[PDB]
């Protein structure tokens, strides 16, 4: 399961 | 032993030539068993071993809507880096990101970690406190006061010790037949005459999972590995491994050199000798 | 930055004519990521080509592989011909079988 990145 | 579960994501700009493609790569050791490609003719999550057909189809809807919103967080993302160090929108440039945990043979957590990369080069990364971060410049620490102030360290953190770790248990759970294996490398060492009365000695090792193995090149039972050549062990496209390691010797003298293999897969480690 | 591709070609088992076997070409080390890999058999392109293990070292380059099915022939040639921005010209590496 793969994670939702955050913006830089 | 201990199993890990990497992801790795990159988003590469193209300008001129539409949207960046973006590509996302999941390994739950040394096997690949999920990706996301954006150039593919229906960009959508699909599986890349057999055992992750054990998956519903919500499975597959949830990781694709999620590998989507990346694909459009990471193409501002490209547009942000651009504005950081005030680069022209004429270039390509390159993100990379790496992310995942490891457990060892119990299950337990072990070690968790997220390190972003730009252009080839060391962007941010979590600490292995799972806490905090360390920006490689000026511009990666931009991004370190955003993400402190959004509190993203106690996210990402929830997501390592949590969702990463219990699903790389039931991975390796319903994959356990294959991922749990081992298979014993297949050894072989050729001769090949070289201008000056010396001969190269390459020794082979073939067949086997997982990737980690030992090749060193023997002589009066020290080790050569200083004169030694190699290559990266590597996939053979059906799931195993090969590797290779040369040494040159004096024509004549081939038979006082001795190739060991050591591997999970051999009780006792293999010696060849021309 | 910029880094020249490894191609590295290479079969699954020791090469025995009409016996089964894949044919693999892993292109390591190499940045910017953008890059063309072609299988060749007697010069001629392979449509059968599958592309996977794709990942990057610690150094951050890219690594991939390229490998098909093939049942190896006394007469039969195959390379990997490669393109990167790093070489300008494209790079064709052949399978050496008596490696």
């Amino acid at each position: 399961r793969g994670y939702l990145y955050q913006g830089l | 032993g201990p199993h890990s579960l990497r992801y790795f994501v990159t988003a590469v700009s193209r300008p001129g030539l539409g949207e960046p493609r973006y590509m996302e790569v999941g390994y739950v050791d040394d096997t690949e068993f999920v990706r996301f490609d954006s150039d593919a003719e229906n960009p959508r999550y699909e599986p890349r071993a057999r055992w992750m057909e054990q998956e519903g189809p919500e499975y597959w809807e949830r990781e694709t809507q999620k590998a989507k919103g990346n694909e459009q967080s990471f193409r501002v993302d490209l547009r942000t880096l651009l504005g950081y160090y005030n680069q022209s929108k004429g270039g390509s440039h390159t993100i990379q990101v790496i992310s995942g945990c490891e457990v060892g043979s119990d299950g337990r957590l072990l070690r968790g970690y997220q390190q972003y990369a730009y252009d080839g080069c060391d962007y941010i990364a979590l600490n292995e406190d799972l806490k905090t971060w360390t920006a490689a410049d000026m511009a990666a620490l931009i991004t370190k006061h955003k993400w402190e102030q959004a509190g993203e360290a106690e996210r990402l953190r929830a997501y390592l010790e949590g969702t990463c770790v219990e699903w790389l248990r039931r991975y390796l759970k319903n994959g356990n037949a294959t991922l749990l294996r081992t298979d014993s490398p297949k050894a072989h060492v050729t001769h090949h005459s070289r201008p000056e009365d010396k001969v190269t000695l390459r020794c082979w090792a073939l067949g086997f999972y997982p990737a980690d193995i030992t090749l060193t090149w023997q002589l009066n039972g020290e080790e050569l590995i200083q004169d030694m050549e190699l290559v990266e062990t590597r996939p053979a496209g059906d799931g195993t491994f090969q590797k290779w390691a040369s040494v040159v010797v004096p024509l004549g003298k081939e038979q006082y050199y001795t190739c060991h293999v050591y591997h999970q897969g051999l009780p006792e480690p293999l010696t060849l000798r021309w | 930055i910029q880094k020249t591709p490894q191609i590295q070609v290479y079969s699954r088992h020791p090469p025995e004519n009409g016996k089964p076997n894949i044919l693999n070409c892993y292109v390591t080390q190499f940045h910017p990521p953008h890059i063309e890999i072609q299988m060749l058999k007697n010069g001629k392109k392979i449509p059968k080509v599958e592309m996977s293990d794709m990942s990057f070292s610690k150094d951050w380059s890219f690594y991939i592989l390229a490998h098909t099915e093939f049942t190896p022939t006394e007469t039969d040639t195959y390379a990997c011909r490669v393109k990167h921005d790093s070489m300008a010209e494209p790079k064709t590496v052949y399978w050496d079988r008596d490696m």
